[PDB]
RNA sequence: AAGGUAAGUAU
């Protein structure tokens, strides 16, 4: 029920992302009252217990912190930016915008695999990393 | 009430603001932009008021 | 004295289509060879079962 | 029970006989015997023998 | 712990109820309605 | 660092040292101006007021009809939350934390 | 329209 930590102030999120060491800071931009964003928050809550050792999730509200809306072009719901090691990582998953996941993951295990791949890429030092599962298609059929 | 104006000042205005690539009509800012919101509407009029063959 | 005109049952065709949907479903990370071999097995099974009905 | 952090793999600092004994006990010795090589020419089996 | 303290959870729930008026407030005005 | 005040006088975007994620043009925005904006907003409101009343009335009627079929989530247990406060203070105090 | 920005490194 959206009990994850939330950035009341915009600058607080900035220093929270800055205060990172050997961990990935998943800043989930959006609004809790949105239904798709509610599903994304529920998925993040489910993941949080399993991967709290290196993956920290820290939500934020666009209305509360609108200064970062124009910084990374935050104009969609469910947006996720893996701002890790003080470096905005390039997560490529077969999408045009390979630096933003703006829709709730269908399954928790997929998100866990994605976040651990992001951690591996960040620790290796590369600023870009690909996804084992391409999302160019939704596998609707 | 308001009335019409001679076309000479309209011609002077469009000649002055011929191109926005310079520092001439840059002060307009929001005022200029405001009108842009209704740019397509005028096009409708220009496709409705366009002359018929008899209209020389 | 009599002729028997036969065709795949609607239930059988639906089951085969559901099998094809299942094969296409597990394509997130499965190997291409695995997928194509599953299709080969499915098509071979259907044909070997009722070639006349397929035709 | 949080999942372990996937740290980058670190090889053995020094291959020991006891470590070799574990390698002798557990490893891919039997799998290496079965060759996965496939001839370029067609095999005698059917297309979908499996 | 990873999760926020009880006061932060209560504040977040109050904000969600105040913003999303579909299931909270006196009347259901809109999803993003400031006042229900 | 949740629960900490934000030291003012510093721009969060510039102090952190970030790079503009220019995903695509024409997707982001990138006093006389205030008066013009107010005038244009007033004109837009005047244009929109042509159908506002009837549309609002119909929407209100439809919402009222929908509420009767199925009310809000908290409505199904309004009586329960009314009787929820009847629990003693020592009751929820000794709630077993274990699951 | 697109689903086709390698990252890294100091200037």
């Amino acid at each position: 029920s959206y009990m994850l930590p939330h950035l009341h102030n915009g600058w607080q999120v900035d220093q929270a992302i800055l205060s990172e060491e050997d961990r990935v800071v998943v800043i989930r931009f959006g609004h809790d009252w949105d239904p798709t964003c509610m599903k994304m928050d529920e998925v993040l809550y489910s993941i949080a217990e399993k991967v709290k050792n290196f993956a920290v999730i820290y939500l934020v509200d666009i209305t509360e912190v609108p200064d970062f809306n124009k910084m990374y072009e935050l104009y969609d719901p469910c947006t996720v930016m893996f701002f890790f090691r003080n470096k905005h990582i390039m997560i490529d998953l077969g999408t045009g915008n390979n630096n933003k996941i703006n829709w709730a993951m269908e399954d928790k295990q997929e998100m866990v695999d994605i976040i651990e791949t992001v951690y591996r890429g960040a620790r290796k030092g590369r600023g870009l990393v690909v996804s084992p599962k391409d999302y160019s298609t939704k596998y609707r059929y | 009430q308001k009335e019409d104006m001679p076309p000479e000042h309209v011609r002077k205005i469009i000649r002055d603001h011929g191109d926005m690539t310079n520092r001439k009509f840059r002060h307009d800012k929001r005022v200029y932009l405001g009108a842009l919101k209704y740019m397509p509407h005028a096009v409708l009029k220009l496709l409705e008021n366009m002359p018929m063959p008899w209209e020389q | 004295t009599a002729q028997c005109f036969l065709r795949v049952d609607d239930e059988s065709m639906q089951r085969f289509h559901n099998r094809v949907r299942q094969i296409l479903m597990a394509s997130g990370s499965t190997t291409f060879t695995k997928i194509v071999n599953k299709w080969n097995t499915a098509l071979i099974g259907l044909m070997t079962y009722f070639r006349e009905a397929v035709v | 029970k949080p999942l372990p952090a996937p740290l980058d793999g670190q090889r053995k600092k020094r291959g020991g006989r006891r470590y070799r004994k574990m390698k002798e006990r557990l490893g891919l010795t039997e799998i290496r015997k079965q060759a996965n090589r496939m001839s370029f020419g067609e095999i005698e089996e059917d297309a979908y023998q499996e | 712990e990873v999760y926020a303290p009880g006061l932060d959870i209560e504040s977040s729930l109050k904000q969600l109820a105040e913003r999303r008026t579909d299931i909270f407030g006196v009347e259901e005005t809109a999803i993003g309605k400031k006042i229900g | 660092f949740l629960g900490m005040p934000a030291p003012l006088g510093y721009v969060p975007g510039l102090g952190r040292g970030a790079t503009g994620f220019t995903t695509r043009s024409d997707i982001g925005p990138a006093k006389d101006d205030e008066e013009a904006d107010a005038i244009y907003a007033a004109l837009d409101k005047r244009m929109d007021e042509r159908r506002k009343e009837r549309r609002e009335q119909r929407e209100k009627e439809e919402i009222e009809k929908y509420r009767m079929e199925r009310p809000k989530i908290q409505q199904q247990f309004s009586d329960l939350k009314r009787k929820l406060a009847e629990v003693t203070e020592e009751e929820w105090l000794s709630i077993p934390e274990v699951g």
